[PDB]
């Protein structure tokens, strides 16, 4: 206890004289009101490593990449035709380990042809396939590191005798389908283990009878089988896999050159419909799309460089990583920016960053370059901002007039 | 913004009072009353030049400034606004000049010389099928810059000599492409 | 004086850059070669500057090289002034 | 009348807190909670008494008259009376 | 403890900011407290930097107000002292010492501020260089200097001013050869737009402390060898000397166009202060003397239009009489006049960007600032045009 | 210009001596009697540390910029910086 009656001295007639002197000093100091003049006083891109090991990446151009859809951050990179030696394999599907922090290819797989695509067998952590250039979608046990295909592909008309640019899985343990899509004007929904006969091999042909050569197609989020095929020159195709809707449904363009990169995304904070698929095209552009709108949001014309890929993981789905032929990993946010890149990085020299894929349900970007080089990024700043409706709100403003 | 209010008010109030739906006279007093409204127009033009120099000051490159400039090219028609913001307009045309010359350089260091040849080979597009895409690629970007040329200066795009020469050289470059 | 005013009126830049060059050359030479290590390090540029100024002062009063001599001494004096400020700052503080 | 002085200091430009010590480090006339007034003015009272001993160590006849701690976020003016002291926190701008 | 450790730490590249903030804080605590119609506001005098040093030119700061660059032509008095002085002073603090001294390696001529730049004091010198000072540094030596090439400046730069917005900010500095050069405000090793004001007769026109109308146009009022104000451009075909305002008999000394429009028309009219002993009101499209003011005792070293009242102007003379003249009430007499102590040949006149304050560059050293509150932006937009019309009616006898 | 700083800041009336003591308690910059002000510098630095603890303990994001100690005989104004400090005694002149 301090005192008995604390308000008596505050009401006294003599103690207030002391307070009068103190308040006189208060009025003496409050009359200054002078501030200090300044006089010119003044007062992220978490780039990870790069899987560059020429033991199996010697002058081999990286084909499409594939994040670890089954493994924890242990991606795979398909490789293009390299003629460093004639009888030696053209493309070598290599897998690495971001979780183990190394540079040498974890699992090396070299078939006879050039793997234009490579992917994981869903709910099968012991298997990785590669859709080659000659058409032999060839299987391999991933952890066995067998440099010989464990299961080749019969080069048939129903199957692919064409370069499978994108082989991928769609659903879980019951709906896993090794769909290999090539310039055969077809998809071949093979099985993960058996690859000697395709289960659902359908054609990709519009009203014309010409076999539509695909170019960097993609699959929708959640396995709704509405796979969007990038034709020989743009032509975003909507397609299905089962029922009468299976195959080519409708096309739409916002570009002319062949599509380079396209993906989907999950929850944007449980706000958007999650299928805002933004394509990119060799006519130097990046255009946002939706399956409901035939021609939505603006085409980010990524000029001065052959565009290669775009990705936008659900950790802040307003984060796409667009690139060019001169090496410009420009990843940003439409909820924050308009058309300019937030985190833009001119990669070392002029590498052709073929695939720039963020870590789905996380953030680290796998980068397949001009040579077998897997440069990987991260930001450390572009956090999954809640209420990411602004990505759709600002988008609707650009879709009015 | 509030210039729209000034437009509507003085527009009706003077446009329908000049002759007030009466003509066939010497049409000079009628013209004098519309000159009074032209003064109202000039006041709104000053308001619009302030507003648009702000929004068009926020963006300055040949593409970014052109976006907001393209959203108001119709406001960029009359010479009291065009000749005043001609400072920025000449800068935009000079940047388009540098961009078209860079397009010339893009066809110089073309597709088979760039890594795109092999990158297109990932998608199987050899130079016989890819250099032609590079040609139409620069053609598309040239069409964009022709829109830049003819919209940074709207109906008076021919008045700007730089944009006219860019149109000539760029179309000859289209023929080369 | 009329001939001097007409020549200065045509191209006063030579004599003007010469006066500018004289004051800037004093402030350039002092702060450039003010130290032993500073002069030894800036000797690479001082050799070309001295060669241009010497060839200009030697072949002076020329109908096709007077403006060139004054401009060469002025450009070398200004370059030596910027390098002089840098050398004097690195030598003193 | 300290009430009119306090009410006049309420709407003043940038006032963080108008308090005053009342029992030699233990204030009573509090416009804030227990820590901000009592504990902060207690620490200020002890430290200003230490400053009194500091200037007293310099010269015993040299006591303190006023204290002004201006900082980035606050300007604390201390008016030292006989027994109790005064602490007034104001904004720097 | 030891002299080596103390002198190494005192001269370390850590105490530069320590000495800057120490001088800033101790000079900040210099305001002594207490514990118990021309105004003739204040005079600027520096002992080591402002004595027998005539003022080259003054300039008000559009950004960070109450700041003026008092450029100084260092005479032949102290050669060991760094030739050229650019002192920044403070009005809001009311200090007697200069805030920051900006010396140089040559007698600084017409040092002004750089728009859209918080720490950039730009300024021509006697060595034809438009040196550049940074407010962040402690060393008062200019870290950025200008070349003296044929494309660069040759004559001492007697007028440097900025033209252009944030998109194309140009540093137009002009020599008396007519060589105008647009420079960048970041790098000063190469000019951006270098050319010469070629004339029909006497190409090298001795320009003198030019200005620009409000709007930052490329046209500057060239105060020629005998009046002959040449409103000239920098780009296009009209680059170089374009229009001539003759009917004058002397070299212009201070020439300033229309300042910020306060309450009247744009008034595309400039004014010429010259050696002719009389100020002369001109228009940017007249080519006839709109009005010649009274023949003042001595020359007319400078003149400036106030942004608050864009209908009046202040001028000076060799006797030391600053004369501000408004024409809304007066016709042939000055509005408000005041002198400086003694008879100083007042070299400059610069109205503050906020108006109603006059910076007068005196004879040598001292810079006297004035304050007024009587001449404000009165909305006499019509009366100013009417008086200009009556001037255009009465001048033609 | 260290001597220029001493002469200019000492030119102001009331300033008895620019005895700038660093954080080490050593008189790095002084112009008065060294043994008498050495104890004053050590004591004032210890209480400068007390004022730093005051600012850093009352508020977490606060930084001590300037201190005014109006004593009975003088006005000991302390100028603390981020790296070192300054002690300057100015009488009520």
């Amino acid at each position: 206890l301090t005192e008995e009656e604390k308000q008596q001295i505050l009401h006294s007639e003599e103690f207030l004289s002391f307070f009068d002197h103190s308040t006189r000093i208060v009025e003496r100091a409050l009359s200054e009101q002078i501030n200090i003049f300044f006089d010119y006083s003044g007062r992220k891109l978490s780039l990870n490593r790069q899987f560059f090991d020429e033991r199996w990446s010697k002058h081999r151009v990286v084909s499409c990449l594939d994040w670890s859809s089954q493994y924890p951050e242990l991606l795979v990179a398909s490789y293009n035709n390299n003629e460093d030696a004639p009888h030696e394999p053209d493309g070598v599907a290599l897998v690495w380990n971001m979780k183990y922090k190394k540079t040498t290819p974890e699992y090396v797989f070299h078939c006879q042809s050039a793997v234009m695509s490579a992917t994981f067998a869903k709910f099968h952590p012991n298997l990785v396939v590669g859709g080659t250039y000659s058409g032999q979608i060839v299987l391999w046990d991933n952890r066995s590191n067998k440099r010989t295909p464990v299961q080749r592909t019969p080069l048939s008309a129903a199957a692919h005798t064409h370069p499978v640019y994108c082989v991928n899985v769609v659903g879980t343990q019951n709906a896993h389908n090794l769909i290999s899509i090539s310039t055969d004007g077809k998809i071949c929904s093979w099985s993960l283990d058996m690859l000697s006969h395709p289960q659902d091999s359908m054609e990709l042909v519009h009203k014309q009878s010409k076999a539509v050569a695909v170019t960097s197609m993609s699959f929708p989020v959640g396995d709704v089988n509405n796979f969007v095929v990038g034709s020989e020159e743009g032509s975003v195709y909507t397609a299905c896999r089962h029922g009468s809707k299976a195959g080519i449904s409708e096309m739409f363009e916002g570009h002319q050159g062949p599509i380079t990169g396209i993906h989907c995304h999950a929850a944007v904070g449980a706000v958007d419909f999650s299928h805002l698929f933004v394509t990119s095209s060799f006519d130097w552009t990046v255009k946002l799309w939706s399956t409901k709108n035939n021609k939505p949001l603006y085409s980010f014309e990524d000029n001065a460089g052959y565009v290669y890929d775009v990705m936008w993981s659900p950790t802040h789905p307003a984060l796409f990583a667009c690139v060019d032929g001169m090496g410009r990993l420009d990843l940003w946010n439409l909820n924050n920016d308009t058309e300019v890149p937030t985190a833009s990085i001119s990669v070392e020299g002029n590498p052709a960053l073929n695939r720039v894929r963020w870590t789905h349900s996380g953030r680290e970007i796998a980068v397949g370059d001009s040579e077998g080089q897997i440069v990987i990024y991260d930001v450390g700043e572009q956090i999954a901002v809640p209420r990411n409706d602004e990505w759709a709100r600002f988008g609707r403003t650009l879709a009015e007039i | 913004a509030n210039a729209i209010e000034e437009v509507n008010l003085a527009y009706e109030n003077v446009k329908e009072v000049d002759g007030l739906d009466v003509s066939k006279e010497g049409t000079e007093a009628w013209e004098a009353a519309m000159k009074r409204y032209d003064e109202r127009i000039d006041r709104v033009e000053t308001r619009i030049t302030a507003r648009l120099r702000d929004q068009l000051g926020t963006a300055k490159n040949a593409n970014e400034m052109f976006r907001i400039f393209s959203r108001f090219n119709a406001l960029f028609v009359r010479p009291h606004i065009r000749g005043a913001i001609r400072e920025y307009q000449t800068q935009l045309i000079q940047r388009v000049k540098d961009d078209i010359e860079s397009l010339h350089d893009k066809f110089k260091v073309q597709y088979p010389q760039s890594q795109a040849c092999k990158m297109s080979h990932v998608r199987d597009l050899p130079p016989v099928s890819g250099s032609i895409i590079w040609a139409k690629q620069i053609d598309r970007q040239l069409t964009a810059y022709m829109k830049r040329v003819e919209d940074v200066l709207g109906k008076g795009w021919e008045n700007h000599v730089e944009g006219q020469k860019l149109k000539q050289d760029g179309d000859s470059f289209r023929m080369k492409l | 004086i009329v001939n001097k005013a007409h020549q200065a009126n045509q191209l006063y830049p030579f004599a003007i850059s010469l006066i500018e060059s004289v004051r800037t050359y004093e402030r350039t030479c002092e702060k450039v070669e003010e130290r032993n290590t500073i002069s030894l390090l800036v000797a690479g540029l001082k050799k070309e500057v001295q060669a241009l100024i010497a060839e200009g002062i030697a072949l002076v009063w020329e109908s096709y090289k007077l403006d060139p001599y004054v401009q060469r001494l002025a450009e070398t004096v200004f370059n030596f002034q910027e390098k002089v400020d840098d050398l004097l700052i690195i030598e003193e503080k | 009348e300290v009430e009119e002085t306090l009410k006049r200091l309420q709407s003043q430009k940038g006032v963080q807190g108008i308090i005053v010590v009342n029992t030699e480090g233990i204030p009573i006339k509090s416009t804030m909670d227990n820590p901000t007034t009592t504990q902060y003015a207690s620490l200020m009272h002890s430290f200003i008494l230490k400053a009194r001993s500091t200037v007293r160590d310099i010269d015993p006849q040299n006591d303190l008259t006023f204290l002004r701690i201006r900082s980035k976020k606050n300007e604390i003016m201390v008016a030292p009376d006989k027994d109790y002291f005064l602490i007034v926190i104001q904004n720097p701008t």
